[PDB]
């Protein structure tokens, strides 16, 4: 505080608040792109979805309700899918998913069911790597515009593992984009239970070729790679959106910032000017 | 000025950078070896200023109504200069250069201009109602500045579209057509009652001049000649 | 006479209207015509033949979940290729295209973000 | 010439925080950008060279109007004194016209208009940058 | 002994923020920021407890030779007392020998670099 150092604070703010303004509108076009990729991701999902569900309203019988479409009993270990940001300045993002899984995995240990991780992005795989949990599956390096074939790494695997018994139940924890401002975590789940909407009420009778029950163990997986990727793209897109929150909160208060330090400054350099005269005129008499 | 002033005339008294006679005042105060006071000004600041900015008053023949320019030293208000100045002060307009980018009519920036007569109990409860709408809607357009920079005009929610398109127009709406002018633009001069102002921007508040386009708002001047515009 | 869809997770390339399409389905390969009967199968690797107003335009299909109906036709491939004419406009596609995302979409962009948050980080503790 | 000169560098003042993120930006975004790049550029000038006005009036009409876009930002100042050598040695003519008539209330009159945009075009066919 | 000191010191002192909430670095910045964090915990000293100079040149041996590389970092000045309470019971006589030759011009030498790292290898053995 000698009206020189308080000079440098404020270029040093100043600085930051141009660093943070420019993170925010590249964040701003990150979300617009991809919100884009999600909204031409929709017409695959939307379409597999009524699909699912008319073919689910025909296998109605528990016998050939196997493979993925059933629903196990006494389940004993669960697995759950976690996206996470690659990179920080999420804000409370990666915190509020991170604080869902943890809670959720505290939920599926204390009914007795083995909890294993499998994560997206970084910061996940980063926070289990230190609390204790060994990635079961590991991807990172997702692009804002990853490609479905990035995601069979961990989602045949996950698959596999319910096949062969290994998981009893999957779920998926990632960042919901309810709004522009507003981001929640949330859960899914990954084993079809499928829901009787009109299609599966629709009664079109089909002609299943290869047969009935391939064109089932052939699609279910399909469906649930389908269920991974949008939430993956809508993790994405929540965490740009989170990241230009952050860093509109930033710049706004870094300028407050340098306002507050703008002013102390002033009072430095007037009481600098005022000890000066002073000791100036005390010399001159 | 105050031989008109006592001849019952009402005189406007024009002070270019009373911080220079402030300067002066602090220049002749060390040639004259007096000891310098908080910046180095002059011991006898207030008095200074007092002097002058005290016989600027309204009597009860005439009134010296009066506009200083204030050059503020550096960025610092509270600098004594300006300090002792706004301690003599009942209105403030502030020319900010953003809007003199193209805003070449008055660029007063209605946000950071203020006066202390703009109360209930002096200008009327009608212009003060007026005045503070303004301000709210140029507020609130002044806080989503950085959101349609940023998002854009489409994720700004209903309610506040309205509300951004009325604050372009109502910010449109403080052009005057003068009689007097720099690079004489042909449009007829205009005198603008507040009795005129208040009705007028109160109709602009309350749904009426939605219609046309933002861009026809250029030294209108009255919210009658709004209609008349609109009609052709 | 019927819409089909050609729509892939990534995107959407198709909804246009096919006079012929012919299905290389698992059991074997399966041509449809616009009124067919409901049908669900499963492709495999080989050519899709939109055969568009007499023009065959063989599309490279690694896999598909074809759903058919008297009123609409539609494929959900995982991976659909022109694999006709031109290869896939290799100008920009696999090319300008997959540069702009590797590099300027991924690497150069990631480069600037990684120089703005240390920037950031070193000029906020030059605060302190 | 020099208003919409002094408009693109306000511009590119209020953008200079997006200059290291020109990849991500919208399109008349990243057009200003490098605008204000070329213009900055451009007004870069070496010692002991001092530019009589008909250079300096050619040189900023032809970088107000779109014509050093092909022009990469660190070959401005090379493309400015090329440019200046070519109407020196190749078309005094038209140095002479834009001198005659720049104070024309309506400075770009159809002659000179045609002249150094025809002086400009035959510069940046001849070279290659 | 104290060359590397200083230089690993002030590299750790350039690389500040990065320490302190930067977790994108590779093991090159972070083992600098770790190695500086030991010195740094060294440096740490009690009142009215000084060191004679072969303490000193035992501990800076020590850190500066990798041998302090595993301890945690809280644990660094526990760590030096300890070694110096092994050095005054355990071994004097590499504190002699130490003391005798401190003024060559090459002081590490066959006859010291022995006797004093088979100290330091017999005290992290023996302890931790």
């Amino acid at each position: 505080p000698s009206s020189r150092e308080i000079k440098r604070r404020i270029r040093s703010v100043k600085n930051v608040a141009q660093i943070t303004r420019a993170m925010e509108m590249v964040s701003a076009s990150k979300m617009r792109r991809a919100q884009r990729n999600v909204l031409a991701t929709r017409p695959y999902a939307d379409r597999m979805r009524e699909v699912m569900a008319n073919l689910t309203a025909r296998v109605v019988g528990a016998a050939r309700r196997g493979t993925l479409l059933e629903k196990r009993e006494t389940v004993k270990s669960v697995a759950l899918l976690v996206v996470t940001p690659d990179r920080g300045l999420c804000g409370s993002l990666v915190a509020n998913v991170l604080r869902r899984a943890g809670r959720f995995i505290t939920e599926q240990r204390a009914m007795g069911r083995t909890v294993d991780v499998y994560t997206f992005g970084r910061k996940g795989r980063d926070f289990f790597l230190r609390t204790g949990f060994a990635p079961a599956g590991e991807a990172t390096r997702l692009g804002d515009a990853p490609k479905l074939e990035a995601i069979l790494g961990v989602a045949i695997s996950a698959i596999n593992g319910f096949q062969s018994g290994k998981y009893d139940e999957l779920y998926i924890i990632y960042s919901e984009f309810i709004n522009t401002l507003v981001q929640r975590p949330a859960i899914k789940q990954l084993l079809p239970v499928e829901s009787p909407d009109i299609s599966t009420t629709t009664n079109v009778d089909y002609t299943y070729e290869p047969g009935e029950e391939e064109v089932l163990n052939s699609i279910l997986p399909r469906y649930v790679e389908t269920q991974i990727y949008q939430a993956v793209l809508e993790s994405i897109a929540s965490e740009h959106s989170a990241r230009m929150v952050a860093m509109r909160n930033a710049t706004n208060n870094a300028k407050d910032l340098v306002r507050d330090l703008t002013l102390s400054f002033n009072k430095a350099r007037q009481a600098a000017i005022t000890k000066e005269v002073s000791e100036i005129a005390s010399g001159a008499a | 000025a105050e031989y008109f002033r006592d001849e019952g005339r009402d005189i406007l008294l024009f002070i270019d950078n009373i911080f220079r006679f402030v300067q002066a005042g602090s220049e002749v105060s060390s040639l004259l070896g007096r000891m310098p006071s908080q910046v180095g000004y002059q011991p006898t600041l207030g008095t200074e200023m007092g002097e002058l900015q005290e016989r600027i008053t309204s009597t009860k023949r005439g009134s010296i109504t009066s506009m200083q320019a204030v050059y503020v030293p550096a960025d610092d208000y509270t600098d004594p200069a300006p300090a002792t100045v706004f301690s003599h002060l009942d209105a403030t307009i502030s020319l900010e250069r953003s809007i003199a980018e193209r805003a070449i009519f008055p660029a007063v920036d209605p946000l950071a201009s203020t006066s202390r007569i703009l109360d209930p109990n002096i200008v009327g409860e009608e212009h003060y109602r007026v005045a503070q709408e303004v301000k709210r809607v140029l507020q609130r357009y002044k806080d989503l500045k950085d959101i349609i920079a940023i998002l854009g005009m489409e994720e700004l929610s209903d309610e506040d579209k309205l509300t951004v398109q009325r604050a372009r127009k109502i910010e449109l709406f403080f052009s005057q057509p003068f009689t007097v002018a720099q690079q004489f633009t042909g449009r007829p001069g205009k005198y603008v009652p507040v009795k005129k102002t208040v009705e007028s921007f109160a109709r602009l508040l309350n749904g009426e001049g939605d219609h046309i386009p933002e861009s026809f708002f250029y030294m209108q001047g009255d919210f009658d000649d709004v209609l008349a515009a609109y009609e052709a | 006479p019927i819409h089909l869809e050609i729509v892939t997770a990534e995107r959407v390339i198709l909804s246009d209207d096919v006079d012929m399409i012919s299905a290389p389905t698992k059991d074997g390969r399966v041509g449809i015509l616009p009124r067919h009967a409901p049908l669900m199968t499963i492709l495999e690797p080989g050519e899709l033949d939109i055969i568009k107003n007499g023009e065959r335009t063989p599309f490279a299909v690694s896999g598909g979940f074809m759903e058919v109906l008297p009123h609409r036709v539609t494929i959900l491939a995982d991976t659909v290729e022109r694999a006709d004419e031109i290869d896939e406009a290799r100008a920009e596609q696999a090319r300008a295209e997959a540069e702009a995302r590797r590099r300027e979409a991924q690497s150069e962009r990631d480069m600037a973000l990684a120089e703005a948050k240390l920037r950031k980080e070193m000029v906020r503790l030059r605060v302190a | 010439v020099a208003g919409k000169l002094k408009g693109e560098l306000a511009q590119f003042r209020d953008l200079a925080a997006f200059a290291q993120f020109a990849s991500d930006l919208d399109a008349t975004t990243k057009a200003q950008i490098e605008r204000g790049q070329r213009l900055q550029e451009l007004l870069k000038q070496p010692q002991y060279q001092p530019l009589p006005v008909e250079d300096q009036v050619a040189v900023l009409y032809a970088a107000t109007n779109n014509y050093l876009d092909d022009v990469p930002v660190p070959l401005i100042t090379k493309w400015r004194d090329d440019f200046l050598a070519f109407l020196r040695t190749a078309h005094p003519e038209v140095r002479k016209l834009i001198y005659d008539n720049r104070l024309d209330r309506k400075f770009p009159t159809p002659e000179v208009k045609e002249a150094l945009e025809a002086a400009i075009k035959e510069f940046k066919a001849t070279s290659n940058y």
